RNA sequence: CGGAGAGGUA
DNA sequence: GGGTATTCGCCGTGTACCTCTCCTAGCCC
DNA sequence: GGGCTACCTCTCCATGACGGCGAATACCC
């Protein structure tokens, strides 16, 4: 019985501007 | 120890001397139980 | 005990 | 075809620190 | 609103850096 927990990963990055790099 | 560092290609043999075991599901964890 | 962002210090 | 330009693509852009906030979507219940 | 089950790849988000350097074509006989 699946509750995988990459269904709960935190997009710990929310607030950068997507073209911005390394990262 | 040790003296110098080598670095090369990695060899399909050389990488599955490094291994031990394929990983076949993308599932990591289970949450219900936290043993993977 | 994980990384981003915002402000601030020199 | 051989040397020369021109565009195109990558790499980079100071250290150390102090606070705070903020972290999942869809949906059929 | 919210608790249970899960993306097992879809469209316009974007849009104010600049220098430098080297490679990959553009071209002129």
């Amino acid at each position: 019985k699946y509750e995988d927990v990459m269904h709960r990963v935190v997009n710990h990055a929310h607030q950068r501007n997507p073209n911005k790099k390394w990262s | 120890e040790f003296d110098a560092i080598k670095i090369a290609l990695a060899s399909p043999d050389m990488i599955r001397s490094w291994s031990f075991g394929e990983v076949k599901k993308p599932e990591t964890i289970n949450y219900r139980t936290f043993k993977p």
